[PDB]
RNA sequence: UAUCGACCGAGUGGCUUGCUACCUCGAUGUCGGUUCCCUCCAUCCUGCCCGUGCAGAAGCGGGCAAGGGUGAGGUUGUUCGCCUAUUAAAGGAGGUCGUGAGCUGGGUUUAGACCGUCGUGAGACAGGUCGGCUGCUAUCUACUGGGUGUGUAGGUGUCUGACAAGAACGACCGUAUAGUACGAGAGGAACUACGGUUGGUGGCCACUGGUGUACCGGUUGUUCGAGAGAGCACGUGCCGGGUAGCCACGCCACACGGGGUAAGAGCUGAACGCAUCUAAGCUCGAAACCCACUUGGAAAAGAGACACCGCCGAGGUCCCGCGUACAAGACGCGGUCGAUAGACUCGGGGUGUGCGCGUCGAGGUAACGAGACGUUAAGCCCACGAGCACUAACAGACCAA
RNA sequence: GGGGUCUUAAGGUAGCGUAGUACCUUGCCGCAUCAGUAGCGGCUUGCAUGAAUGGAUUAACCAGAGCUUCACUGUCCCAACGUUGGGCCCGGUGAACUGUACAUUCCAGUGCGGAGUCUGGAGACACCCAGGGGGAAGCAAAGACCCUA
RNA sequence: GGCGAAAGCCAAGGCCUGUCGGGAGCAACCAACGUUAGGGAAUUCGGCAAGUUAGUCCCGUACCUUCGGAAGAAGGGAUGC
């Protein structure tokens, strides 16, 4: 009477089409509850090593023992917030309201965007207070772009620009800290928004595999015995019943897989820290040497290296954080082997 | 059932033959359940380092021989990964036969056993003449 | 630690331990090691190992 | 009336079987299986409940409930069913008894043949048995992915969120609670807090594992006279090792909580002065519903918002070096205001100790000599990194409010 | 077949037997397996075995049918990587099948009771590339089954 | 070369006409292959497909049998220079 079986893949990732920013978008923030402060970062991905580390789980048994940990390696060097974009609260959700800038920007954010000549931060400044006094206004978001210069092995100039919401305590005291962080240049490291131990969430456009079958694509098996010697080795056996005489948009086929965007929840944060502890030996394969602000987040971050991942605050953390884990050791032995 | 302190890649399934490390008078094991398991279509139920299973004894003396008993796998050719990330593998596949309470129905045990079983099937473990 | 073949450090958090038949147990640095010992190859006569340098 | 439940009576389904002969004989391929997708509820498990012939533990029966799950095997073509060990449980049904321009071809059901029975015979059998074929380059439509245009109506960058998809999570074991409540005893819970496993899901490659007809080595036959160095032996002669990369057998991640309800427990409360969970009103309460979370999404025709740049020039195309991308197209990066690619040199790696020479070498008058040691951590090689403008990203053409 | 002969002459002897013959039937007992509608051994009342319509039995032989064991393995758990030729892009060459018309469909209904075309809604900007084949009761051959003449 | 009119390699002789080419580390998918950890027929109607074994010498070889056979039974050992 056919076993049951759960289907092929989830519907959740879809439709599985080419990612439209290479540059990660997220589509929630965390809650509004400590001081205020911008809820998110990011960085370059340089490769994976391993760490030792002294557990720290209260409620496991391996409890102050050593125990080894796979890291990626994040390159993540101060980032630019260049405007504080305010948002209005309308019949139609949330809209855009009005934008303030700097002066000092980075000698080629000229490769992106067109960097503003002529500017009003204060006319700006007061349609956003005049706004929050009527009780019209959404929450406040930075726009932020990175600076892949300070990031040798990177080949790219060109900064990556992404909006960041700030979240805090009320409303002003929150647009003020908004307002001083880009008024003064903007600068800004993974230092002012995270601590080695806290949970983060990493968003990244996966690794790109251009088109692939259901197999690999959808997780659907492979002919098996004689199935697979008549002439159909890797093909689903049908798209469909006879009614409804049409295929449904479920049934598992081949096209796009990979370059899709991700956001992989609760990441540890390892460790944060600047120089070239974590370089290997040869060079991390395929991206260079790492020598400078950089990142070590437990486990995978998708996307190949080179690839822009953003970090935010974890929204649905399940562990309260155990901050600044003990780092033993970390391998720098060449990964060419 | 409480943590192995170690993560294992079953090295076995419904159907195959293990040494019987001990000296109840079975020689050779055949796999055919795996306490607590549940797979899924198509998968043959598999069993590793540290699980309970069922087995029917294939070698061995005639009292022995057809008998369905319990057991449990001590070593395991696959290896295993444990804390400090060193994997950890056997010579065989060996399984030691238990009763319902879980202490070992032979009185002397072969080999040598993985720490790990010690964990849960302690009766079993402080019955090993070495705990690898 | 030493890989018990041809002796050289062994990285930590890598390698595997074969736990022989009589409860000998065995480190591998690698899986060359590992490989050269089941051609039944002695470290010593390895140019290559530390332990015949 | 915990539970079981005859007679008789009233129905619902369209899963079995039968009836009919409406459709199809200028063809709608048959059973079973398989693979892959959706669904139904008369619910097997899981969640929340009620009753008990409910002490407890466990049953038994009933209610809400279709989110998820419901597996592996032995005979048999089997469906079905019988049997075994696991399990939370291993529920049933619909989709042309879903699924052959998807597979299989074991059963059925041509042509060969045997047996039994029947027949004077040819031959037959709603019996058994061995053998016995599976066509087609997709026009339309459908969907999975990828492009070019037009619309909205100069460009760059960042957003919005109408709608859309999700199971992104389901389940179990164990420990403390606790040998406690309960019970004479035997036996033996729960709330809650923890650790882990399993199935599912998305991703990744430090680790283990696989590959690796890059590469290095060993060696058989034969050809180039020997040596050295090579070809052929099928897309590596065979064998050993294996970098990158790709991978899983490896590794990482996948809530808590709100809101509204069902069954149900109740409050206040009248009709009906009392009573009454209900009629108005209200407090609660399901794995289910909504949100939370993830993914898509300005062609959302109300065709969106913000900031800046620009309208003689902002921006773009061609061109050139390339890949974090890729079947075309698309996408991304660099272009001397430069490390984008290559050469070179270091580094980091793979093999495993080169050619030649010297000594040794069982022997042999000698010639000759398999092989050993040294030179030699050697030689050969690298899909990686760094240094480095030496070479090549030149020269230059064009659109543009 | 009946009883302790009757039809129609005789009334099944030696064997063999749940058979390539046994409907009932997965017969009952045993072996073997965790579990065996299989296989083998025994029993055997044989629906409906049986002596040249040859019976029984049989060493050797066999691309003949069924069963079991040892060994081995990607058949499978569960898939991965690689090789060669295609596939994809470009120059050149260059067919066929098929075509009442119209045709961007979907969910329901209706209808000769199995609708892209009818009804009601829903959805739908056009064109192109690649794909695996759900539908066109797809294409192919005036169904060979069945009945009728 | 070896038992060989076997394989494989190479002469004499013949040929590049089993007659369209050019591009993309060259995707999905297909044909024909190579390699796959642990498990080892669990797959399937059925081990179908693939694989295992393998040449030669020595030792050794059961039931059964028409005394011919079975038999290369099976099993074990050796093998270069
Ligand atoms: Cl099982
Ligand atoms: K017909
Ligand atoms: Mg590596
Ligand atoms: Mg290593
Ligand atoms: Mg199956
Ligand atoms: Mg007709
Ligand atoms: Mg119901
Ligand atoms: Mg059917
Ligand atoms: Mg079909
Ligand atoms: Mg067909
Ligand atoms: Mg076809
Ligand atoms: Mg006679
Ligand atoms: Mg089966
Ligand atoms: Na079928
Ligand atoms: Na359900
Ligand atoms: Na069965
Ligand atoms: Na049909
Ligand atoms: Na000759
Ligand atoms: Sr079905
Ligand atoms: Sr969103
Ligand atoms: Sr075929
Ligand atoms: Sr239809
Ligand atoms: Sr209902
Ligand atoms: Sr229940
Ligand atoms: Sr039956
Ligand atoms: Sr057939
Ligand atoms: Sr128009
Ligand atoms: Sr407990
Ligand atoms: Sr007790
Ligand atoms: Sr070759
Ligand atoms: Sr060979
Ligand atoms: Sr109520
Ligand atoms: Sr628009
Ligand atoms: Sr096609
Ligand atoms: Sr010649
Ligand atoms: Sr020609
Ligand atoms: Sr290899
Ligand atoms: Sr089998
Ligand atoms: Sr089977
Ligand atoms: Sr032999």
């Amino acid at each position: 009477p056919q076993p049951s079986r759960p289907r092929k893949g989830s519907l959740g990732f879809g439709p599985r089409k080419r990612s439209t920013s290479e540059t990660p978008r997220f589509n929630s923030w965390p809650s509004d509850d400590g001081q205020p402060g911008v809820q998110g970062f990011a960085g370059y991905k340089a490769g994976m090593t391993h760490v030792v580390l002294v557990n720290d789980e209260p409620n496991s048994p391996r409890e102050g023992m050593e125990e080894t940990v796979p890291v990626t390696v994040i390159e993540t060097p101060p980032m630019r917030a260049v405007a504080l974009r305010a948002y209005e609260d309308t019949p139609y959700g949330q809209r855009p309201l009005t934008e303030v800038w700097t002066d000092e920007f980075h000698s080629e954010l000229d490769r992106t965007l067109d960097v503003p000549e002529d500017h009003d931060p204060d006319a700006a400044e007061e349609q956003i207070r005049d706004a929050h006094e009527a009780g019209d206004l959404g929450d406040l978001r930075l726009i932020t772009h990175t600076v892949p210069d300070a990031v040798p092995s990177v080949p790219k100039k060109k900064p990556d620009v992404m909006e960041t919401r700030v979240g805090g305590g009320s409303v002003s005291d929150r647009l003020d800290h908004a307002l001083d962080i880009v008024e003064d240049g903007g600068e800004h490291a993974m230092n002012d928004i995270f601590r080695a131990g806290e949970y983060a969430d990493v968003a990244g456009v996966t690794k790109g595999k251009g088109t692939q079958g259901p197999v690999k694509r959808w997780g659907v098996q492979k002919r098996k015995g004689k199935h697979a010697r008549q002439g159909w080795r890797r093909r689903i056996g049908n798209l469909g019943p006879w009614n409804p005489s049409r295929v449904r948009s479920t049934v598992p086929q081949q096209g796009q897989t990979g370059y899709h965007q991700r956001t992989e929840l609760n990441k540890r944060l390892i460790d944060i820290g600047e120089g070239d502890e974590p370089t290997v030996d040869g060079g991390f394969v395929n991206y260079g040497e790492v020598d400078g602000p950089y990142t070590l987040v437990k486990g995978s971050v998708p996307g190949p290296d080179k690839r822009l991942v953003r970090f935010r605050p974890a929204v649905r953390p399940n562990d309260q954080p155990r901050l600044d884990p003990e780092v033993r050791y970390v391998s720098n032995e060449s990964n060419q082997g | 059932m409480e943590a192995l302190g170690a993560d294992v890649t079953q090295g076995l399934e419904k159907g195959s033959l293990i040494t019987c490390a001990d000296n109840t008078g079975a020689r050779e094991l055949k796999v055919i359940s795996v306490h607590g398991y549940s797979g899924t279509k198509n998968r043959h139920p598999k069993a590793g380092l540290g699980d309970k299973i069922t087995v029917s004894v294939t070698k061995g003396t005639p009292e022995m021989r057809r008998q369905v008993l319990e057991a449990v796998v001590v070593r395991q050719r696959k290896p295993i990964r444990r804390p400090d990330g060193t994997r950890v593998k056997f010579e065989d596949n060996a399984a030691v036969i238990v009763d319902e309470n879980e202490d070992p129905r032979g009185t002397e045990l072969k080999g040598p056993i993985a720490r790990e079983v010690a964990q849960r099937f302690g009766s079993v473990a402080s019955a090993a003449t070495m705990i690898v | 630690r030493e890989c018990d073949y041809c002796g050289t450090d062994i990285e930590p958090g890598t390698g595997t331990m074969f736990v022989h038949k009589d409860g000998a147990t065995t480190h591998f640095c690698s899986s060359k090691c590992e490989n050269n010992a089941d051609l039944g190859r002695e470290a010593r006569n390895l140019e290559w190992t530390d332990t015949a340098r």
